[PDB]
RNA sequence: AUAGAUGAGUUUGGUGAUGGCUCUGAUUGAACACU
RNA sequence: CAAGGCAAAUAGGUACAGCAGUGAGGAAUCUUGGUCAAUGGGCCCACGCCUGAACUGGUAACUUGGAGGAAUGAGACGUCGAUUUAUCGAGUAAAAUUCUGUAUACAUAUUGAUAAUGACAAUAUGUACAUUUGUCUUGACUAAUUACGUGCCAGCAGUCGCGGCAAUACGUAAGAGACUAGUGUUAAUCAUCAUAAAUAGGUUUAAAGGGUACUCAGA
C-alpha cells in the first residue's frame, strides 16, 4: 500500500500539479507564475532568477538576414533591436550550420524545437516590438571602481566621470569608453543639437559601419604579421612549421610569462590538487 | 592560408570586447629559463657591426 | 556502484531539490519550505544547514573537496548606462552638495506639498539592489554538463554527464568527452540530436505501441529509443527555462556560451531554487568550511 | 623594546612546550616497536577512579616508556612486541601513550563491532 | 665545444625537446647557455581540417641560431636536420636517387 | 556597508569594522553576521583586537554602526567636498 | 594581483581582565588500523 | 702510502653513497626486465663499435587526475522495522522496462624517425561488456536519537568531562549526520598566536623598572 507521503504526492500530483504534465498554452507555465515586473520565475522561493524571452525563431532570421545580405555592421543591428553584439554574432553562427544541415540533407529536430519554444517567453522582433530584448549597454564592474572612496575636493569643482576614473587609478577609462556600442553617445548627442533624425541615423551607420572597417584592419594585419613569422617547409612526408621569435624575452631573472621554452629548476606538478589536466581550450 | 575558418570555430565573427571587460588572475609560473648572453656593449658602436669585419677575422 | 549519499535521492521525507525534471523532484520543490527556521540555530547550525541544502541541487554530481577549491570570491556584476545620460550629463551633478548629491526633502513632506519636486537627474533604475549572494555557485553553470542541462538538452544533469562521457557531444565542432570541462565565452557545444530527443522525450511504453500499428506530421517508427511520435516528457514544462548567457538553437541542438554568470541590478542568472538568505550562509561556509 | 634593543637581539624564541609524546616527537616518528617489559594496573588521579591497563614498553630506540593498553581485555604479557603510538591517559601520570590493537602480537577485540578500526578487529564476515 | 642539441623534457610516451645552446660535455638536461627554441616530434594536424595532413610545431630563434653557427657551434644531426630545412646549412644526408 | 572605517572600545573588548566592496560578503564573527544581517549590511569585515567578551562584543559593535563618520559633516567642517567617486562614475548609487 | 585581513571550548560563587592550552583551516617523499 | 674488515702468500686484489638485487637496522620506501629505436656523450677519415646515463616494461592507493550509469518506475494491491492496525518509516528504494558502450578487451590505421634503423607505447576510429561499497561520528565545542545492559566496575576522552542501579557521553541494537576508494588515527609543518609584536606588544595593583645617577662607547 501507498505511503501516507507518496498519497500526499500523487493528491498534489493530480489537482494542483495536473497544470504541468502537458504544455497546452503558449508561454511559460512555471511555478512562481508571473512577477511584478512581468516575468516568469522558475523557482517561487527566489524572486531574483526569472525566466528572460528568448529569439523566436523567425526574429533569428531577420539577424541573420540583416547581417548577411544587407550586410549591416553588428552594431547597428545590435543597436537596432536591442540586442547584444554577443549575441547578434552567436544567432548567426547557429544559422549558418542550419544552412549546412539543410544543405547536407540532414533531418533537424523540428518536433523538438517547436514544442520547446512554447515553453519559453519570446520576442518577436520587426513591427511588434514591445521591449528590448536585453541591455546592450551593459559595463562590467571593475575591481578598481568598487572601493568606497570620498575625494577631498574644492567646493565648487565640477567632478567628472574622467575625474573619478583617474581617483580609482592613472590607467583606468570611464563608462564612456567600456560600452560595446559607444556609437550610441555621438548619436545621442545629435538629438541634443536639434538634428533631425533621419540624418542622426545616417551618421550613426557610418559611424559603426567605419569602425568594424578598422577592426576588420587590424585582424588582416595580425594575422597576416603571425604568418610571416611561420616559414612552411614541406617534407616528404609533413609541412614542418618554423615559427620565428626573440630569444632574449625571458626577463631580467629568466622568469616571464610567455617565454619559450620548458623552464628549467621546477618539478612536475602532477602530484598537485586541483592540478588541470584537461584540455583547457579548444580552438 | 589553408582552409576558411567554419562557423563551428569562435574566430568564425571577430567582436574584440572593450577595454577592461575582464580580469583573470593568472597564476605564477614557476621555472626559470637561462639568461641570454649579451654579445654586444651596452654602451657604443662595437667593431662587429661595421663593414669587412667578417671578412677579416673570416677571409675566404 | 551506488554509493551510500544516493540511497535516497529523491525522498519525500526530506525533501531535497534536485537538478532533474523527476516528477518526485517536482512536488519536494513546489511543497518546499518559504523560509527554513533559523532563528534558534547557531552560526554553525545555519551554515551547515544552507550547505546541505544548496548543494543538494548544485554539482550535486561534484566532489566536496573539488567544489571547495572551485568556489570562487569573486561574484561578478554589470551596470547598465544608457548613453542618453551621458551624452546630456557628465556626472558633475552627482557631486553637487557636499558630493553625495543634492539633497532632497523628507517623504513625509513630498505627501504634504501639492505639486511633486522635480525628478533627481540619474540613470534609469539606479536605486535597486544588486543580487550578489545568489551568485555563490556560478562556477558550477561554466561546466560542459552543466551548460548541457541548462540547455534544456537533457533530463538532469547526471545525464547531460552521460552524453559527455560517452562521446556524443563536440565543442567548437570537435569531439570532447570531458565533462569538467570550463568552457569559455563564444564555444559553441553541440549534442547529438538522437539523444537529445530521448533524454527529453516521452517514455517508450511498449503497451501503448501496441494499438499503434494497427491504426509538420510525423509517422511512427517503433524502431527508436523514444516514443513515435515524439512528445515532450511530462512535467518539463515547469523546468522550461533558459538562462540569459546562453543562446541555443533547438533545430540542430546547440548553443554558445556567450559569457559567464554575471549579476545585474535586481536579477541573476544562476538557476537556484533558494532565497538569497541560504546563498548568503553558504557563501560564509565555504569562505573556511568551517 | 627599542629599536636599538632589538638590533642587539632582544627578540629570542619562547620557551619550549613539551610534546604529549616526547619519544616519537623528538624523532618525527609516527609510532615505534617495542618489547612489553611489564603489563600491570595504573589507578587514575582525584576524580576519575578505575584500574587502566597499562604496559612498560622499552622502545627500539632504548626508551622505557609507559603506554596505554585500549579496549577491553588484551592478551600481552612479558616479552610481547607491540606497537606503540602516540597519545595520552589523560588521567594517568606517566601513562603518555598507547598501543596500537592491531599490531604485531597484541590483539583486536574480537567483540568489537563499532570503531572496529581503532581496535584492530577486521569483519565478522556474517554473511560471507 | 659549443652545440646546437635538443634537450628532452615532457612525460612518458610524450617527448618534447628543447633547442639550446650547450657545452658538448655537460648533462643533457642542464642549464645550457641559451634556449634557440622547441621542437615537437609527434606531428600535430589542423583542427578544422579533413584533408589528412600533418604538420610539426617548431619555434625557432632563426637570427640567434645564425650568430652561433658563425663562431664554431657544432650541431647535431637531428638539429643540422632542422637547420637545413630552414635553409641555413645543407642537408647532411640525402635520398639516393639511383 | 558601513561609512569607512570604526574603531570602537569597550572595557578591553576592542572591535574594528571595515567597509569592503560589495559582493565581498560578510567575513565577519558569528556575532556581527547575525547584527548586519538584521540591520540590513551585506558586505563587512571585522576584528577583534584586544578581547572577545561576547557582551562587550556586541556593545562595541552597536556603537560603532552609530559612530560612523558622517561624510557630509566633514565636509562642512573642512570645507571642501567630499566627492563620491563611485556615484560620479557610474552616473547615480549603484546599489 | 584591488579583496585579503573573521573565530570556538576551557580558570571564577559570579562579572570583567590577563595569560596559556585545545579545537576549527591547509598540507606530507608520511606510517599504522579497518577496507 | 698506512691501518682495520673480506680475500690472497709470496701474494700485493676488493670497498655497489654506478643500476638491479641480498642481509641488517627501522613505524616505513620497488625489478637481480628489454633496447641503444629516440635524446645526449666517448672513440672513429669513413662505416661503425660502446653507453645501468637515457628511453621504456614491471611493483606500491604514497599522491594527484579521471572513470566507476543514466531515464522510467501508483493501485508486488507483496515484504521488513516501529507501532497509534492505521498511523510513522524502509520506499522510487527494489524488481521490472527503455537506452548508452565509460574504464577495459579486441581489430585496423597513423605516429613517436628518419638517409636508414621501433625496445616499447601513445593517439584516432570500429565493435563488444553495466563491474565492490567501505569507514568515522552521534554530551557541548561539532552536523546527527532512542532502547537495553553495565553501576566510579568495565570502559570512553583532542579540550571541558562522563560512569556510584530509571547513563542522550561507556558496551550492544536500531536510527540519524557526514566523507568515499578511500576513511580514520598517530607524527610533523604553517596558520590559529599582536603567543619574542621591525611592521606591531607590554611592565602601579595581573610574568616584567635596574638601589642610586655622575659618566666612556652608543642612540
Ligand atoms: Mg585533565
Ligand atoms: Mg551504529
Ligand atoms: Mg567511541
Ligand atoms: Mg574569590
Ligand atoms: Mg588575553
Ligand atoms: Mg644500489
Ligand atoms: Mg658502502
Ligand atoms: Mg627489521
Ligand atoms: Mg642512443
Ligand atoms: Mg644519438
Ligand atoms: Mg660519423
Ligand atoms: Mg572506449
Ligand atoms: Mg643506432
Ligand atoms: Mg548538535
Ligand atoms: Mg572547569
Ligand atoms: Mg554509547
Ligand atoms: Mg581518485
Ligand atoms: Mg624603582
Ligand atoms: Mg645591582
Ligand atoms: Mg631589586
Amino acid at each position: 500500500v501507498q505511503s501516507v507521503r507518496r498519497q500526499k504526492m500523487f493528491s498534489w500530483l493530480d489537482k494542483k500539479g495536473s497544470a504541468y504534465k502537458e504544455h497546452t498554452r503558449q508561454g511559460p507555465n512555471l511555478l512562481g507564475g508571473q512577477g511584478k515586473d512581468g516575468l516568469a520565475v522558475p523557482f517561487p522561493n527566489n524572486p531574483y532568477f526569472k525566466s528572460q524571452p528568448v529569439l523566436s525563431e523567425g526574429s533569428r532570421e531577420i539577424i541573420y538576414q540583416d547581417v548577411m545580405e544587407k550586410g549591416l555592421p553588428i552594431k547597428a543591428v545590435s543597436a537596432k533591436y536591442n540586442v547584444d553584439v554577443r549575441r547578434v554574432a552567436a544567432v548567426i553562427r547557429l544559422k549558418e550550420i542550419e544552412k549546412r544541415w539543410i544543405k547536407e540533407y540532414k533531418p533537424l529536430a523540428r518536433p523538438y524545437a517547436r514544442a520547446v519554444m512554447k515553453m519559453l517567453p519570446q520576442t518577436v522582433l520587426g513591427g511588434p516590438d514591445q521591449k528590448p530584448h536585453e541591455s546592450i549597454n551593459d559595463v562590467h564592474v571593475h575591481s578598481y571602481t568598487t572601493q568606497q572612496l570620498f575625494v577631498p575636493v574644492s567646493e565648487s569643482r565640477e567632478f567628472t566621470r574622467e575625474d573619478a576614473a583617474k581617483a580609482f587609478g592613472d590607467h583606468i577609462l570611464p563608462v564612456d569608453k567600456k560600452l560595446r556600442v559607444p556609437e550610441l553617445i555621438e548619436f545621442q548627442k545629435d538629438l541634443l543639437k536639434e538634428v533631425p533624425l533621419q540624418e542622426a541615423n545616417r551618421k550613426f551607420l557610418n559611424a559603426t559601419a567605419a569602425s568594424e572597417a578598422k577592426i576588420a584592419e587590424r585582424e588582416a594585419k595580425r594575422r597576416q604579421a603571425v604568418e610571416d613569422a611561420i616559414t612552411r617547409v614541406k617534407t616528404d612526408r609533413f609541412e614542418f612549421r618554423f615559427q620565428e621569435f626573440n630569444a632574449e624575452n625571458v626577463g631580467h631573472d629568466g622568469r616571464d610569462r610567455n617565454a619559450v621554452g620548458w623552464r628549467y629548476g621546477v618539478p612536475f606538478p602532477d602530484r598537485k590538487r586541483s592540478q588541470i589536466k584537461i584540455p583547457t581550450k579548444v580552438e | 592560408d589553408s582552409v576558411s575558418i567554419p562557423p563551428d570555430s569562435p574566430n568564425y565573427i571577430k567582436v574584440p570586447e572593450p577595454p577592461q571587460s575582464s580580469e583573470v588572475r593568472h597564476p605564477f609560473v614557476k621555472g626559470h629559463l637561462p639568461i641570454p648572453r649579451s654579445i654586444f656593449p651596452k654602451k657604443g658602436v662595437p667593431e662587429k657591426v661595421q663593414s669587412g669585419y667578417v671578412n677579416r677575422i673570416a677571409p675566404k | 556502484m551506488k554509493i551510500r549519499r544516493l540511497f535516497k535521492y529523491h525522498s519525500l521525507k526530506k525533501k531535497p531539490i534536485r537538478p532533474t525534471w523527476n516528477k518526485y523532484n517536482l512536488y519536494n520543490l513546489a511543497t518546499a519550505g518559504r523560509e527554513p527556521r533559523i532563528s534558534g540555530k547557531t552560526f554553525f547550525q545555519q551554515k551547515w544547514l544552507a550547505k546541505s541544502l544548496t548543494r543538494a541541487y548544485h554539482g550535486e554530481h561534484i566532489k566536496e573537496r573539488k567544489w571547495a577549491r572551485m568556489f570562487s570570491r569573486r561574484l561578478p556584476a554589470v551596470v547598465n548606462m544608457d548613453p542618453a545620460y551621458m551624452a546630456k550629463y557628465n556626472g558633475s551633478e552627482q557631486a553637487a552638495g557636499r558630493g553625495s548629491g543634492l539633497s532632497e526633502p523628507p517623504a513625509y513632506e513630498k505627501t504634504a506639498d501639492e505639486k511633486p519636486a522635480k525628478q533627481v537627474i540619474a540613470n534609469p533604475g539606479r536605486k535597486v539592489p544588486t543580487p550578489y549572494e545568489q551568485m555563490t555557485f556560478a562556477p558550477l553553470e561554466r561546466r560542459l554538463d552543466i551548460a548541457i542541462f541548462r540547455a534544456l538538452f537533457a533530463s538532469s544533469a547526471r545525464q547531460a554527464r552521460q552524453m559527455v562521457v560517452h562521446g556524443a557531444v563536440t565543442v567548437n565542432g570537435k569531439k570532447m568527452k570531458h565533462p569538467g570541462y570550463l568552457l569559455n565565452p563564444g564555444d559553441l557545444f553541440q549534442v547529438d540530436v538522437e539523444r537529445v530527443l530521448y533524454a527529453t522525450g516521452a517514455p517508450k511504453d511498449k503497451k501503448l505501441l501496441a494499438a499503434a500499428m494497427k491504426a509538420e506530421d510525423n509517422e511512427i517508427d517503433p524502431s527508436k529509443p523514444y516514443m513515435t511520435p515524439w512528445r515532450p516528457r511530462n512535467y518539463m514544462s515547469a523546468f522550461a527555462f533558459i538562462p540569459r548567457y546562453l543562446e541555443v538553437n533547438q533545430n540542430i541542438c546547440a548553443a554558445v556560451y556567450l559569457r559567464h554568470p554575471v549579476a545585474r541590478p535586481g536579477e541573476s542568472e544562476v538557476p537556484s531554487p533558494f532565497s538569497p538568505t541560504i546563498n548568503q550562509l553558504a557563501f560564509n561556509w565555504y569562505l573556511r568550511r568551517g | 623594546a627599542t629599536l636599538n634593543q632589538v638590533m642587539r637581539g632582544c627578540r629570542k624564541p619562547q620557551r619550549a612546550r613539551h610534546a604529549v609524546s616526547p619519544a616519537l616527537s623528538s624523532i618525527k616518528s609516527p609510532a615505534l616497536k617495542g618489547v612489553c617489559v611489564k603489563v600491570g594496573i595504573t589507578r587514575p588521579k582525584k576524580p576519575n577512579s578505575g584500574e587502566r591497563k597499562t604496559a612498560r614498553v622499552r622502545l627500539s630506540t632504548g626508551k622505557v616508556i609507559t603506554a596505554y593498553i585500549p579496549g577491553e581485555g588484551h592478551n600481552i604479557s612479558q616479552h610481547s612486541v607491540v606497537l606503540v603510538r602516540g597519545g595520552r591517559a589523560q588521567d594517568c601520570p606517566g601513562v603518555r601513550y598507547h598501543l596500537v590493537r592491531g599490531a604485531l602480537d597484541l590483539a583486536g577485540v574480537a567483540t568489537r563491532m563499532s570503531s572496529r578500526s581503532k581496535y584492530g578487529t577486521k569483519k565478522p564476515k556474517k554473511a560471507s | 665545444v659549443l652545440k646546437l642539441r635538443l634537450a628532452r623534457f615532457g612525460r612518458t610516451n610524450a617527448p618534447f625537446y628543447n633547442i639550446v645552446v650547450a657545452h658538448a660535455r655537460t648533462a643533457r638536461n642542464s642549464k645550457p647557455l641559451e634556449v634557440i627554441g622547441t621542437y615537437d616530434p609527434v606531428p600535430k594536424k589542423d583542427t578544422y581540417d579533413t584533408t589528412g595532413k600533418l604538420h610539426k610545431d617548431i619555434k625557432l630563434d632563426v637570427t640567434r641560431a645564425k650568430y652561433w653557427i658563425g663562431v664554431g657551434a657544432q650541431p647535431t644531426d637531428t638539429v643540422w636536420r632542422l637547420l637545413s630545412l630552414v635553409g641555413i646549412l645543407d642537408p647532411k644526408y640525402k635520398k639516393p636517387q639511383p | 556597508t558601513i561609512y569607512g572605517e570604526v574603531t570602537t572600545k569597550v572595557s578591553g573588548t576592542i572591535v574594528r569594522l571595515n567597509s569592503r566592496p560589495p559582493g565581498f560578503g560578510l567575513r565577519v564573527s558569528h556575532r556581527i553576521f547575525e547584527m548586519c544581517r538584521a540591520a540590513g549590511i551585506r558586505d563587512l569585515s571585522a576584528k577583534f583586537l584586544r578581547s572577545r567578551n561576547p557582551m562587550n562584543t556586541v556593545k562595541a559593535t552597536y556603537q560603532a554602526l552609530l559612530s560612523q563618520p558622517n561624510p557630509e559633516d566633514l565636509a562642512i567642517g573642512r570645507g571642501k567636498k567630499l566627492v563620491d567617486v563611485r556615484k560620479v562614475y557610474y552616473g547615480g548609487s549603484v546599489y
